[PDB]
DNA sequence: CCATTCAGGCATGGCTAGCTGC
DNA sequence: GCAGCTAGCCATGCACATCGCCTGGAATGG
RNA sequence: UCAGGCGAUGUUU
């Protein structure tokens, strides 16, 4: 079943996996963030509040003064989107918080004083997003790109290969938070532990683990493990944990019981350890040469003078023995090593040590991290407390804290957001862990380690750093404080929060200008996601590495979409269904796995997650009960697909389209075109222009509704009901009652954004596409934006195409097009220029805008009113004038049409600061506007209330109906008609109550409205007034403006041939253009090939109908056709019951096909040649899609059947008029005499380095001479050439290049002393 | 600089004096009262370190920043880097008179001319159209003469034209390799605001025409436009001085064009008759009384110059077909025949096209080159090859091919199964079993297309060479190779890893057919690797090529002989395999140092400080020499220089 | 507003301080 | 040994040509 | 008129 507007124009599908999870909306990740940003939420939680309470109570300096956080609000915007755009200031809203600074007494405990209530101080505005989620700065529209990032947290790498070429790897280890310094662990490759912070040099480990308060053996004990000797009469018993020596060879003799076990060179075997543990004692015979290779662990001291015997950290030898053995201490304490299980690196470091105390170590810290200082004792202190145990100077996110202790093998998942010792030292187990070759490192790449940021996050952070900046101020005032005689708001100051927020979105790499020139290009330029912006990485640091996509991207980051050159795999694109987790990892769905049935049960899944599980992949038929049809089947687990048995699956794919981007799922056919045309396909669509008119593309896929819907360039009516009132600006709907509000039950109007200026200078407008009186269902398509048609995006034409060469005039790539398309209007599209022209006061006086100039043409004149500025309509070209503005001395700086720009002005725009006369075309306009919206708010309130009588008739029929005292008398005097006190007549009273309540408010707006209005706005300082224009281009198709199809297949028209020439059919259409086959099998982009079928396909159903309706044939004729039209191919998901409509409700049907029959495609799941050749026999056209064809100039018959077909091509925007530029003589650049560079700039090009390596190479000698003297930097000699040419002289003369005499100044500054000869 | 109001964009050195001034003011003031030692010092130490500052900045720890976090820019700044004055303002740098727009095809210009937008014509030689007004005096003064332009009023363009007839200009496009990246041309005005260029030079602009723009520029000395039409206008650059082949070769339209039109059907319209003329050939052709292209014995003349330098005429029948015959027409005089009998190929025109030059001088050569376009163009749209998904035929065998290959494999995973073989060798065995595979498919397919022809001949059956479209384009050499087609038909077989190693379960489908996911996705990240390794490729070369400009900057032929002995001994390069470079191609083109002696020893075959041209060349392959001690550049024994007679032919001339 | 102020690269090479001979 | 070796530290270097757009020195007595 | 910052465009083979 469909909707009524969907019955429009239903769309054919082929396409056999069933969908069973519907497309998510498209801006989840804008949307959800930001309204996640602000909200009244309790708990903290991510929010102002999360930052407030982060930051507050601020107390005193125990002076008993405690400033408190209450509770904060945001009001309401003084303007709106509208009027917001139109001048330029930002779209914001006041920022309102609740404090309270409390104070007790001092002298005792917590006794109070007084406290106050400075209710919602103001602390500066913040932006808003609006519900398309794009942000609004100075006049502007910008929008915030997600960040991708290295999640906080502790890693584990490699660093293999540049080892010093010795072959060995290192190993390394990064604890990075999310606010503070980072900390590092490495190996050397003498096997030495060291640690460095924020990559200043390097020290011993040691030294912060001794800086952490603790001895050598403590340190020793934690790390490695006891083996204990045992003093007696001789044999000097061991004891032995049997494993222990499991790997390494023991030299000596070995026996238990007598019974000996090893010898010399007897390496310790499985059965020996088996054999043993069995026999299992651990006081047992050893000789002494062995046991000399070891090194102390405790300290032992004199048996009574308990003087030093042996530090730790030094090995045995004979005098050491014998100092022991005169103490006989029977405890020997020692650490055992094994090169291929356990290492002494911890004690080798130990060695390295330069220092032995808490304090000296502390010492060699701050030495380190300042240069150059005696260290203070307690300031040292401080300082390395203030290193990683600062609540404020360093921070791990919770996100921090779970993905640590995840890593480490814990248990929990929360707790204190800085480290401890605990922490640390079990890092430092986990390296040398892996140093035994014991734990994995782990990859950066995996996706189970970045994180998306958006824009929440930023906002939060950035504030954060904003109150932080206040407090300190704060506590400053407060610690001097008064007694009680102060408000708070004296102590707090907006201005430092509002600069950084401002600075923040209006200046960042973050927040960029947003490109707006097609709907599709909105809607990615939204889901974007950079590494790049502050705390991430840099446009040149990185390798193959993190550019690659690595295995797991699959389903969450589009691996086909990315824009090539410079920057590569950094602008990934988010995928469709990609969600993003609580965290802020990239989970995806799945369809969950019972026992053998597919359950429909969506479950959603991070990166690491799908580790552990095993996935089927989408393309795989089932017997309708969850079963699968084979019992072997393709599935991927780990970075590896292979095949597997039917019970191993854990999780089932959704769809097929889940590893593409909106940026590349409308690419018909993309399954079969390489990834190199894929995505500069993808890219191009992205730079379409909106046409004038939409049409429709032929060959889609079924994703164009869904983008359509989500952007916000198309009006969705937000509840069901009936068309009451179309108008070109307007639309005028009223509700169903069924989903209505009692009170203000009314109606709804949606105006429509007229002819208007995008950033890109196109044409964004709006249109109806509903007659008067129509059903409407709640969320459904009003108002075609630009670039789309009755609900479905639509970017280019469809034209009917042909490959075959053609005389030359398609070499390269370059398309031929008919005058036939030219005539039609059917790629003429409008462009809109905004030209400003300040006028200012400075020295000299003032500027003026008068209608008099001196020397000039009363002709050019004629154009102007008597206040100055052009009337509404003109036809202007290039050097007419727009706006006269004059310089007091008095000199001309008219504001003139940039050179070659025809056009149109359709609207003019004035601006004074206040305190200024406003002149008289001024109050012109604003008298006119001020009509307009007095005008436009009474119409409001009118058909509203006629809606609202209409609605109280509607009541009236119930009860006390009176229908010649209703229909007659006026319906204001509705208060006293006789009816019963039932709730429907306290329904009456409320339709009232909200009648006055209309009048009241209306009254208010109009009146603030007009204040608005008349109040002379803000400006900068330094300024009069300023004079806006708005011109229109309209730009036709011309040699050289680049036209491309959907599968890279970019061309650049060339020429434009008469209707004459073109190759025609056999039965007399023309062919609109010619491609080149010749690019075909290079490109392989084969798909653009089987595009053009199934679209001949289409417009043969077409033409098949047309001429069935021009028959006037009867309806049965057409419920049949269509019908078979529909039920064709093999299966598919589709089922239109035409036998299931109205007579009208069909023939719309056929009026709306007759341009042809669209058809969709999902991307790995679409048509295929039997099944488009069947549905071609259905059409009346051969099987092979070729056909004979015939030159018009020679009327006789090529020599093989070429394709023709329909292709969806599009109008890029880079047009010829823009690329063409030229100089003669401009200007010249000030610090050097040469020319500007650009084309705004009225420049020249540039004579490259290369290039002179050209002239050098041919013999051509007064060429370059001439190119780098003459026409470029000698004043004198410049000068002098224009004079010879003008006289008819060709002959220059040289000079010497003033560039050079500045080279020269330059060195002759430095000390240098360069001068010249003179032979 | 003023911007807007009466502000100032700071500049680092107007910063930078600034601090050292009030520094040193400070301290200057600070020897008038004589404060502690540790003061005075502090304060010389902050000097210090700002006049260091001043000179280079950055180099001596922490850069000083400027406004926000730059390490502003000082005077070692402005004068070293990328964007210091050498490499600014010195070695290139802007220019006036000049222009930059879209490029085009337009191919209806002979290659001495290339068009030009009327517009941007107009507005580059708007002194030269002063003068010439103010000459016959249709104006008086130039501001008069300057609002005439502007008006554009009819007596410009004709003047326009007048100023045009005869003054090269140049053009350029941007990533400017080597010399031909700046030819000259002769404007042709026309409407429109593109440029039309002629469409043989692509290939040595490099230029495709897919949105690429080209810049160019005007001279204004008389030496300059001499310049230009004698060594920049593209009627002399038809050898690339890169390499002796020529460069203005044809390409993809036109050799398709020539394939089609000159190769043999087996039964066709107008067969086994015979025709006195190539003049009637063309007249049948445009009659449709016979094929293009059919078996036909014919009259053909030809002219030789076996004289001493004088053509000799001659004549004869020859069994041939109708197209190749009308090729033939427009070859000029002294050539051979057989020389455009066979399928004509892409080297083959190439060659053809050499041969032409290398007899002929330069004049008939130009002429024919543009002859060769014309007619490719028209017969090639006459004949309308195009592409169709019929053509790409998928094989036959590929699916037993196919799973044959999968029972392998699995009774290779059973091997493993029983623990006789270790991973590695069994990762070998399965990566060659599909190569073999691989191979047999590319195989079967090559044969399908190649052959498949086969058709009666008023006999009974005959196979022959294919005309499906798209095994022509290719065996043409126009575009794709067996590698391209073959990733189209057969299977595109194996992948990379990210590792750079290699899959163990390879494509199993073409394009014709689609692939299903899993492959498109990893086919993604193959791609990818290449597509990214791009740019640092570019940039890597781009640093090799001007560190060598730099260094063999200043080697210049002045001298002509140093009339000296030395020289090395060139042989032909073998590597136990076969000979990988002639003789013929090592030595052609430089100039003896010892005489070469017959085989037959004392019987001198050529004077010792001769220069090997083809004939000479061809005397050595008779006389089938083994190597030549030859002169070279390496050892002349000039000063500051290199004599000519020791450097050799100038390839592109 | 006018006077005075202030946190991921990679390759190569060239050197400097140890390391350690025979 | 003082001669030679070797490890670590830091200087040096990394295509070309466009085209938009924007955004800027600012702070602090008085 | 200066430096940045952003994207984008071309150099596919
Ligand atoms: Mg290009
Ligand atoms: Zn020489």
């Amino acid at each position: 079943v469909y909707s009524y507007t969907e019955k429009k124009r239903i769309r054919k599908d082929f396409g056999k996996r069933p969908q069973v999870l519907d497309v998510p909306y498209l801006l989840s990740i804008q949307l959800d963030s930001f309204q996640k940003f602000i909200e009244q939420d309790p708990e903290g939680q991510y929010g102002l509040e999360a930052a407030f309470r982060s930051v507050f109570p601020i107390q005193s300096y125990s002076g008993n003064s405690e400033l408190q956080y209450v509770s904060y609000r945001l009001g309401e915007p003084v303007f709106d989107v509208q009027e917001c755009q139109i001048r330029g200031v930002t779209y914001s809203a006041p920022l309102r918080v609740k404090l309270r600074l409390v104070i007790y007494e001092r002298e005792a405990p917590e006794g109070t004083v007084k406290d106050i209530k400075e209710q919602e101080v103001y602390m500066g505005e913040i932006p808003l997003m609006t519900d398309n989620g794009t942000f609004v700065i100075n006049g502007t529209e910008r929008v915030i790109v997600s960040q991708l990032h290295r999640s906080p947290g502790v890693f584990f790498d490699s660093d293999k290969g540049k080892t010093h070429s010795s072959g060995k790897v290192l190993y390394n280890a990064r604890i990075i938070p999310y606010r503070g310094s980072w900390l590092d662990f490495e190996f050397d490759p003498k096997d030495n532990l060291f640690v460095r912070i924020d990559r200043r040099r390097k020290l011993p480990a040691t030294i912060i683990l001794r800086a952490l308060n603790y001895t050598t053996e403590q340190i020793l004990d934690l790390f490695f493990e006891k083996v204990i000797f045992e003093i007696r009469d001789n044999k000097l018993q061991m004891e032995l944990v049997p494993e222990r020596l499991r790997g390494e060879t023991a030299s000596f003799d070995i026996e238990a019981n007598g019974k000996v076990y090893v010898e010399k060179g007897r390496r310790i075997t499985a059965r020996h350890i088996r054999q043993l543990e069995k026999d299992d004692v651990k006081l047992i015979e050893v000789p002494v040469e062995y046991i000399a290779g070891k090194v102390v662990a405790k300290d032992y001291i004199d048996e009574s003078t308990g003087e030093l015997i042996c530090a730790a950290n030094m090995e045995l030898s004979l005098d050491l023995l014998a100092k022991l053995s005169q103490s006989g201490h029977k405890r020997i304490e020692t650490l055992f090593t094994n090169d291929l299980d356990h290492g002494p690196y911890i004690s080798e470091t130990l060695r390295v040590d330069p220092t032995n105390d808490r304090l000296s170590a502390l010492v060699e810290i701050y030495r380190m991290m300042r240069p150059g200082e005696p260290p203070t004792r307690e300031a040292a202190e401080s300082l390395f407390e203030n290193l990683f145990f600062s609540e404020d100077r360093y921070d791990l996110s919770a996100v921090g804290r779970m993905k640590f202790n995840r890593s480490l093998l814990r248990e929990e998942i929360e707790g204190s957001g800085i480290l401890s010792k605990d922490d640390i030292i079990d890092v430092m187990k986990k390296l040398i862990d892996i140093r035994n070759g014991k734990g994995e490192v782990d990859d950066i790449d995996h996706l189970g380690n970045r994180r998306i940021r958006s824009v929440g996050e930023m906002a939060e952070n950035q504030f954060r750093v904003g109150l932080v900046r206040v407090e300190r101020a704060v506590k400053e005032r407060l610690s001097l404080g008064d007694l009680d005689t102060l408000m708070p708001q004296d102590m707090i100051n907006a201005k430092p929060i509002s600069a950084a927020v401002k600075e923040f979105f209006g200046s960042s790499q973050l927040s960029q200008f947003m490109d707006q020139n097609n709907p599709l290009s909105e809607i990615t330029h939204k889901r974007r996601i950079s590494a790049l912006g502050p705390g991430g990485l840099t446009r040149e640091r990185a390798g193959f590495e993190v550019r690659d996509v690595h295995p797991t991207h699959y389903g969450r980051v589009c691996p086909i979409e990315t824009p090539e050159g410079p920057n590569i795999g950094l602008i990934n694109s988010l995928s469709v269904y990609a969600q993003t987790n609580e965290y802020g990892f990239l989970e995806t769905p799945y369809r969950k796995v019972t026992d053998g049935v597919v359950t429909d049960e969506i479950h959603y899944l991070s990166a690491i997650e799908e580790g552990n599980y095993v996935i089927a992949q989408a393309n795989s038929n089932l017997d309708e009960e969850g079963h699968f049809v084979e019992d072997l089947v393709t599935c991927r687990s780990k970075g590896e697909s292979s095949l597997f048995s039917r019970d191993q699956v854990d999780y089932m794919d959704v769809s097929t389209q889940q590893v593409v981007s909106v940026g590349a799922s409308l690419i018909p056919f993309l399954e079969h075109d390489d990834a190199n045309r894929a995505l500069m396909g993808a890219n191009m669509q992205r730079q379409a222009v909106p046409t004038l008119r939409a049409d429709k593309p032929l060959v889609g896929t079924g994703m164009e509704r869904a983008v359509a819907v989500d952007s916000g360039v198309t009006a969705v009516a937000k509840r069901g009901g009936v068309v009451q009132y179309v108008d070109a600006s307007r639309i005028v709907i009223k509700v169903n009652e069924d989903e209505m509000y009692p009170g203000e039950a009314g109606i709804d109007i949606y105006n429509l954004t007229k002819y208007t200026r995008s950033n890109q200078n196109t044409c964004i407008n709006q249109m109806p596409c509903v007659s008067l009186g129509e059903p409407v269902e709640r969320g459904d398509v009003l108002a075609d934006g630009p670039s789309t048609d009755l609900g479905e995006l639509a970017l280019g034409q469809n034209m009917r195409v042909a490959f075959m060469p053609w005389n030359g005039y398609n070499f390269e790539d370059s398309i031929l097009v008919s005058e036939r398309v030219v005539q039609e209007d059917r790629f003429t599209t409008i462009h809109i220029q905004e030209l400003a022209c300040v006028s200012r006061d400075t020295k000299l006086g003032p500027e003026e805008i008068t209608a008099d100039i001196p020397n000039v043409g009363e002709a050019a004149l004629s154009k102007l009113d008597e206040s100055g500025i052009v009337y509404i309509g003109a036809e202007v070209t290039g050097g007419d004038i727009l706006v006269g503005k004059v310089t007091p001395k008095v000199k001309d700086s008219s504001l003139r049409v940039p050179n070659g720009v025809s056009g149109t002005v359709i609207d003019v725009q004035v601006f004074t600061r206040d305190g200024v006369e406003k002149d008289k075309r001024a109050l012109e306009i604003e008298e006119m506007q001020l009509k307009q919206a007095k005008k436009d708010l009474s119409e409001e309130l009118q058909i509203l209330e006629a809606g609202l009588f209409s609605r109280i008739r509607a009541v009236l029929v119930a009860g006390g109906v009176e229908a010649e005292k209703l229909d007659k008398l006026p319906r204001d005097r509705w208060l006293e008609l006789g009816l019963t006190d039932e709730e429907k007549q306290n329904q009456l009273e409320q339709l009232a109550e909200q009648y006055d309540e209309l009048k009241h408010e209306f009254e208010k707006k109009l009146e603030a409205k007009r204040r608005k209005i008349t109040q002379g706005d803000d400006l900068a300082p330094g300024v009069l007034k300023i004079v806006k224009v708005y011109l229109a281009v309209k730009r036709r198709i011309q040699p050289g403006d680049k036209m491309a199809g959907r599968h890279g297949n970019k061309g650049v028209i060339s020429k434009i041939n008469p209707i004459e020439d073109m190759p025609y059919d056999e039965n007399g259409t023309p062919v609109d253009i010619v491609l080149n086959p010749l690019g075909v099998p290079s490109r392989m982009n084969i798909g653009q090939i089987l595009e053009t079928h199934l679209g001949m396909a289409a417009k043969g159903i077409g033409d098949k109908i047309n001429a069935m309706l021009k028959q006037q044939q009867e309806v049965a004729k057409l419920r049949e056709f269509i019908q078979r039209a529909y039920d064709l191919g093999a299966d598919v998901r589709q089922k239109v019951d035409l036998s299931t409509f109205s007579d009208e409700e069909v023939m719309r049907l056929a009026e709306n096909l007759r341009k042809g029959m669209p058809i969709a495609t999902p991307v790995f799941d679409g048509a295929k040649e039997a099944e488009i050749k069947e549905l071609l026999k259905l059409g009346d056209l051969p099987t092979s899609g070729q056909i004979r064809l015939y030159d018009g100039r020679t009327g006789e018959q090529f020599e093989r059947p070429v394709t023709v077909g329909y292709m969806y091509m599009l109008k890029l925007n880079h047009l010829v008029d823009d690329k063409m530029h030229a100089r003669s003589t401009g200007s010249y650049s000030l610090v050097t005499q040469q020319p500007l560079g650009g084309k705004a700039q009225f420049g020249g090009q540039r004579f490259g380095e290369m290039e002179v390596w050209a002239l050098e190479a041919y013999g051509a000698a007064y060429t370059l001479q001439e190119m780098l003297t003459v026409k470029s930097d000698d004043v004198n000699g410049r000068t002098k050439m224009y004079k010879n040419i003008v006289d008819g002289n060709h002959q220059m003369e040289p000079g010497m290049p003033e560039s050079f005499n500045v080279l020269l100044k330059e060195i002759r500054s430095l000390g240098i002393n360069i001068e010249l000869e003179d032979e | 600089v003023p911007l807007d109001g009466g502000r100032f964009a700071t500049s680092d050195l107007n910063d930078l004096y600034r601090r050292v001034i009030n520094r040193n003011n400070r301290l200057k003031r600070l020897l008038d009262l004589a404060a502690p030692d540790i003061i005075v010092r502090n304060e010389k130490r902050m000097l210090q370190e700002a006049v260091d500052a001043l000179l280079d900045n950055g180099r001596r720890g922490r850069a000083i920043t400027g406004s926000n976090k730059r390490p502003l820019k000082s005077l070692a700044d402005m004068i070293k880097g990328k964007q210091g004055r050498f490499r600014q303002n010195l070695l290139g740098k802007r220019v006036d008179y000049s222009g930059r727009s879209v490029i085009t095809v337009g191919p209806y210009l002979r290659l001495h001319q290339c068009g030009l937008p009327k517009k941007m014509a107009l507005e580059l030689f708007k002194p030269f159209i002063y003068g010439k007004l103010e000459l016959r005096g249709l104006a008086t003064t130039i501001k008069a003469a300057k609002k005439m332009v502007e008006r554009e009023e009819a007596v410009v363009w004709d003047i326009l034209d007048e100023v045009i007839r005869e003054h090269p200009v140049l053009l350029n496009r941007a990533p400017t390799l080597h010399r031909l990246g700046i030819q000259a041309f002769e404007p042709v005005l026309i409407e429109g605001k593109a440029i039309q260029l002629h469409p043989l030079v692509c290939a040595a602009y490099n230029a495709d025409f897919d949105g690429d723009q080209m810049a160019v520029h005007v001279p204004l000395t008389l030496e300059a436009q001499l310049e230009a039409r004698a060594l920049m206008m593209s009627t002399n650059n038809i050898l690339s001085p890169a390499n002796g082949e020529p460069i203005i070769v044809p390409s993809q339209d036109v050799v398709l064009g020539l394939y089609y039109m000159t190769r043999d059907c087996v039964n066709a319209k107008g067969e086994g008759m015979v025709l006195t003329g190539p003049k009637e050939a063309e007249r049948l052709y445009r009659s449709g009384l016979a094929s293009l292209h059919a078996r036909v014995k014919v009259r053909i003349t030809e002219y030789e110059k076996d004289a001493n330098g004088e053509l000799v005429a001659k004549t004869s029948l020859k069994d041939t077909t109708v197209g190749r015959a009308i090729l033939w027409m427009i070859v000029p005089k002294g050539l051979p025949y057989s020389i455009v009998n066979q399928a004509l190929g892409k080297k083959a025109i190439s060659k053809m096209l050499n041969t032409c030059y290398r007899i002929l001088g330069l004049k008939p050569t130009v002429i024919f080159a543009d002859q060769i376009m014309y007619t490719g163009f028209a017969y090639a749209a006459r004949s309308g090859a195009s592409v169709g998904i019929d053509d790409m035929v998928i094989p036959e065998k590929k699916h037993e091919i196919i799973s044959e290959a999968e029972a392998e494999v699995a009774e290779i995973q059973e091997q493993f199964q029983s623990g006789l073989v270790t991973a590695g060798e069994r990762y070998n065995k399965v990566i060659d079993i599909w190569a073999a595979a691989n191979d047999r498919v590319s195989k079967a397919m090559m044969d399908n297309l190649q052959t498949e022809t086969v058709i009666n001949r008023d006999g009974q059956e005959e196979k022959q060479v294919s005309f499906n479209s798209i095994y022509m384009m290719a065996d043409s050499g126009a575009r794709g190779s067996a590698a391209q087609i073959r990733q189209l038909a057969g299977m595109r077989g194996l992948m990379a890893k990210p590792d750079g190693s290699i899959i163990e379960t390879p494509i199993t489908a073409n394009f014709r057919e689609g692939l299903n996911v899993l492959q498109y996705f990893i086919s993604t990240h193959g791609a990818r690797k290449g597509l990214a390794d791009t740019a640092l490729k570019t940039a890597n070369s781009g640093y090799l090529t001007r560190r060598l400009v730099d260094v063999a900057q200043d080697l210049v032929v002045t001298e002509d002989d140093c009339g000296t002995h030395e020289g090395i001994m060139m042989t032909p390069v073998i590597e136990g395999g076969d000979v990988k470079e002639p003789l013929r191609d090592r030595v052609l083109g430089r100039v003896t140092a010892e005489d070469v002696l017959k085989p037959g020893t004392a019987d001198i075959l050529v004077p010792r400080n001769t220069l090997l041209h083809e004939q000479w060349c061809d005397l050595l392959e008779e006389n089938s020499v083994d190597a030549v001690k030859v002169r070279s550049v390496v050892s002349c024994d000039t000063d500051f220089g290199v004599c000519a007679h020791c450097y050799g032919r100038d390839l592109a001339r």
